[PDB]
RNA sequence: UUAAAGUUGCUGCAGUUAAAAAGCUCGUAGUUGGAUCUCUCUCGGCCGAAGCGUUUACUUUGAAAAAA
């Protein structure tokens, strides 16, 4: 059954920048989907989304860049204080020039760059580059 | 004809009851508007340069100002000049119950009194003879919202110039951004 | 995919966006509340009366009309069954596989269709002792069940 | 492939999918409005019925089920509900 | 690509696809850069200047390439809408 | 043709296309074709969209004409049906044909002696001629191919949707080619129509 | 004895044919679980007490953590 929304809806747009598809749908959407689809909105890998509102549990269709090479989840969300996000962002990411560690931490789902600013450990939604 | 919580007039309302006043002695509205009251009027602009002014109900008696809102709006927006007219009843909002609160709430919230399940009862109301019948919200490239309300083809021609002042009072009054469509088909 | 079959199938309702009551119904609330004390006084489940509103009555879901759903009006009036609907349809299930199965002791295909239905009774006996619509004593024996029903 | 428009698929290829796979759920169903020939009266019958819709006036009958749809009696009409 | 001082550290910088982003590699010789001419607007000849587009090979493998050359130029106002 | 009244599909253009049939497909689609039809009919043939056609002719025109050295675009059939209307093409255009039997290594092996290397390939039916297809996506070329409903479009690029089975529908598209080809680029214009007769492109049975 | 050993594998292995998926199914414990909800009262000099709110996990700070 479906345990993990967020795991689905990440493979759905990883196997669609393979297959070279310019749009995904994503059912059903959480808003922790929004959230993490925000945060690759604003640094550009994603492009424009729109949230179908059926009564029972949103879809979303999301317009493609062609930018994205990987999008991944972590399961289970294991719990990172500050001290060793350098541990989980040298196993996860290609290089110290790109690439982003999706955390949520008590002051939203954030970035490791904006977590390292604010001062703020989280548990580790997932990462894309 | 206006009751308010805290029995607080005010000279804008006051011109709304006494308008109200008149349709029990010229209309066939005698029996309705007898058992009925507004709670809060409000004028404000949209459109640079229309104004539209807001009328609040109160909850239990807007069903039975649905039956009698578009004879309402005709002879109200008849005896001043254009000003669009729409009832929206009076949904008190509780707020998010953090980790620390006080002891009222022994009782806890209905989850009709939250904020996502009142902004949307306000939009079912605000558009009242045509209905919502789809609804799409677009995250924009800076992180904005902008809700695309579907509506219903068959009742189009009486609602559908009134849908710039739509977006204003539900910015205004909710804060959100929203655009009307009437599409052809399912 | 379903529980004690190996079939993924796929057949449901499909609810319509439009919540509303439509424009041609001519029946109020309290009319349909009527109708539904009727047809409960009639002795028919909950699945049942929504059934024969929406064939003959026009209704299209009872919720949408009335505000509540069926089984909170009947046990809200007081007609409403000790155990509920489909506890009953598998204990009553459960009768007539136990039961045939004396008659043909050879019978292993009913013998091991009696497990599955038993192994329901004891998923559904759990759910409702957790949600307390059960006493938490109340456990399915195999001998007094001709008289639960 | 691989440059569709899924916010906006064509009425023909919304009504081809199946009622639960479509952008939004639409019923496949509807009211009709089955008038009896031999009576004068109007009664409210779902499209896809079960067991038997008897008129109250005359008491005979309307519509027996079948596997989908239930089909009508003779010289009873319908026009469907808006 | 740069270094502080702002000068470029790179042997060349590689062609993309018109259609999917994805880089031309160097030896992908399954690639196209195809050119399409513009017309007179009043006589239909040949202006000079052209519009260019480039296909990754895996594209063209999958047989999309038409369909991306296609709404290539309906973007560019080649080929007239629908 | 973008938007232009110039480009657009005349009333005679279409007596010519009904008259040799190039609107009546197979009876089989593939999935990259379901694009360029307009509807299956009784008696299973697809009728193909003709306003879809004269976008694609005039498409890959553009292309032809955006090649400075009229002799490297190639111009293949292997086929019989398409072999005079190849040679005929290729003597009014410019280009260079390859009628007949395209031998492998044409494109690759630099050694042989019909060693060529084109800029643009044309093409009259890609599951005939497939050899010159797979041979183009090792050198890099471009490809148009006169493509019918059933016939798969892999490494072709702009692929024109018309009847490549009937003698005269090829000969007519191959003419209307040459003819926008001959019109877009500086020669005899838009004024009086062809004084070359479609009729020389077509299939000679004995 | 440690690395080499991604040949013990949490990171991070394998299980059609190389070693290997239980004959099949039910099932308690374990493990894992779909959408959904935006700080105030009695006192002292507006600023401190006292209470919280359903309880936690998480995270950040603090103080306490023998020397070598």
């Amino acid at each position: 059954v479906r345990m993990n929304v967020l795991a689905d809806a990440l493979k759905s747009i990883n196997n669609a920048e393979k297959r070279g598809k310019r749009q995904v749908l994503i059912r059903p959407c959480s808003k922790v989907i929004v959230r993490f689809l925000t945060v690759m909105m604003k640094h550009g890998y994603i492009g424009e989304f729109e949230i179908i509102d059926d009564h029972r549990a949103g879809k979303i269709v999301v317009n493609l860049t062609g930018r994205l090479n990987k999008c991944g989840v972590i399961s289970p969300r294991f719990d990172v204080q500050l001290k060793d996000l350098e541990k989980w962002q040298n196993n996860l990411l290609p290089s110290r020039q790109f690439g982003f560690i999706v955390l949520t931490t008590s002051a939203g789902i954030m970035d490791h760059e904006e977590a390292r600013r604010k001062h703020t450990g989280g548990k580790i939604l997932g990462f894309f580059f | 004809i206006v009751k308010p919580n805290g029995e607080k007039p005010d000279e804008f309302e006051s011109g709304i009851s006494q308008a109200l006043l008149e349709l029990e002695m010229n209309s066939d509205l005698k029996a309705q508007l007898r058992e009925l009251n507004i709670t809060a009027a409000k004028e404000i602009e949209v459109g640079g340069g229309r104004k539209a002014i807001i009328i609040f109900v109160p909850v239990p008696q807007l069903k039975s100002f649905q039956k009698i809102q578009v004879r309402l709006v005709r002879e109200l927006e008849k005896k001043f000049s254009g000003k669009h007219v729409v009832f929206i009843a009076q949904r008190r909002i509780l707020p998010k119950p953090t980790r620390k609160s006080r002891t009222k709430n022994k009782q806890k919230r209905p989850r009709s009194r939250t904020l996502t399940a009142v902004h949307d009862a306000i939009l079912e109301d605000l558009v009242f003879p045509s209905e919502i019948v789809g609804k799409r919200i677009r995250v924009k490239l800076d992180g904005s919202r902008l809700i695309k309300v579907h509506l219903d083809k068959a009742q189009q021609n009486n609602v559908e110039h009134k849908v710039e002042t739509f977006s204003g009072v539900y910015k205004k009054l909710t804060g959100k951004d929203v655009n009307f469509e009437f599409p052809e088909f399912q | 995919g379903r529980m004690h079959a190996p079939g993924k199938g796929l057949s449901q309702s499909a609810l319509p966006y439009r919540r509303s009551v439509p424009t041609w119904l001519k029946l109020t609330s309290d009319d349909v509340k009527e109708q539904i004390y009727k047809l409960a006084k009639k002795g028919l489940t909950p699945s049942q009366i929504g059934v024969i509103l929406r064939d003959s009555h026009g209704v299209a879901q009872v919720r949408f009309v009335t505000g509540n759903k069926i089984l909170r009006i009947l046990k809200s009036k007081g007609l409403a069954p000790d155990l509920p609907e489909d506890l009953y349809h598998l204990i009553k299930k459960a009768v007539a596989v136990r039961k045939h199965l004396e008659r043909n002791r050879k019978d292993k295909d009913a013998k091991f269709r009696l497990i599955l239905i038993e192994s329901r009774i004891h998923r559904l006996a759990r759910y409702y002792k957790t949600k307390r619509v059960l006493p938490p004593n109340w456990k399915y024996e195999s001998s007094t069940a001709s008289a639960l029903v | 492939p691989l440059a569709k428009d899924l916010l906006h698929p064509s009425p023909e290829e919304e009504k081809r999918k199946h009622k639960k796979k479509r952008l939004v759920q639409s019923p496949n169903s509807y009211f009709m409005d089955v008038k009896c020939p031999g009576c004068y009266k109007i009664t409210t019958v779902f499209s896809h019925a079960q067991t038997v819709v008897l008129c109250v006036g005359c008491s005979t009958v309307l519509c027996q089920p079948t596997g989908g749809k239930a089909r009508l009696t003779e010289g009873c009409s319908f026009r469907r509900k808006q | 690509m740069q270094n502080d001082a702002g000068e470029f550290v790179d042997l060349y910088v590689p062609r993309k696809c018109s259609a999917s982003n994805r880089i031309i590699g160097a030896k992908d010789h399954a690639s196209i850069q195809m050119n399409v001419a513009e017309v007179d607007k009043v006589t239909g000849r040949f202006n000079g200047q052209f519009k260019t587009y480039a296909i990754c090979g895996a594209i063209r493998r999958m047989g999309e390439s038409d369909d991306s050359i296609l709404r290539l130029a309906k973007a560019d106002g080649i080929v007239s809408k629908n | 043709s973008g938007a232009l009244d110039v480009l657009q599909m005349k009333e005679e253009d279409v007596l010519k296309f009904l008259a040799a049939g190039t609107h009546l497909g197979g009876t089989n689609l593939d999935f990259q074709m379901e694009q360029y039809i307009y509807k299956r009919k009784s008696d299973g043939i697809y009728i193909i969209n003709l306003k879809r056609t004269w976008e694609k002719l005039l498409l890959a025109a553009r292309a032809i004409v955006a090649i400075e050295n009229p002799a490297d675009v190639s111009v293949i059939s292997s086929r019989n049906t398409g072999q005079r209307a190849v040679l005929k093409f290729a003597a009014a255009t410019g280009a260079t044909p390859i009628a007949g039997r395209f031998t492998p290594g044409t494109f690759t092996n630099q050694i042989q002696a019909a060693f060529r290397e084109p800029r643009l390939l044309v093409v009259t039916d890609p599951r005939a001629d497939h050899q010159p297809l797979t041979e183009a996506s090792y050198v890099n070329l471009p490809t148009i191919a006169l493509c019918n409903t059933d016939s798969p479009l892999r490494y072709v690029d702009i692929a024109i949707p018309c009847n490549n089975k009937g003698a005269h529908s090829v000969g007519l598209m191959w003419w209307m080619l040459a003819r926008e080809v001959l019109r877009m680029r500086g020669t005899i214009s838009r004024e009086h129509p062809w004084e070359v007769m479609p009729d020389l492109y077509f299939y000679r049975d004995p």
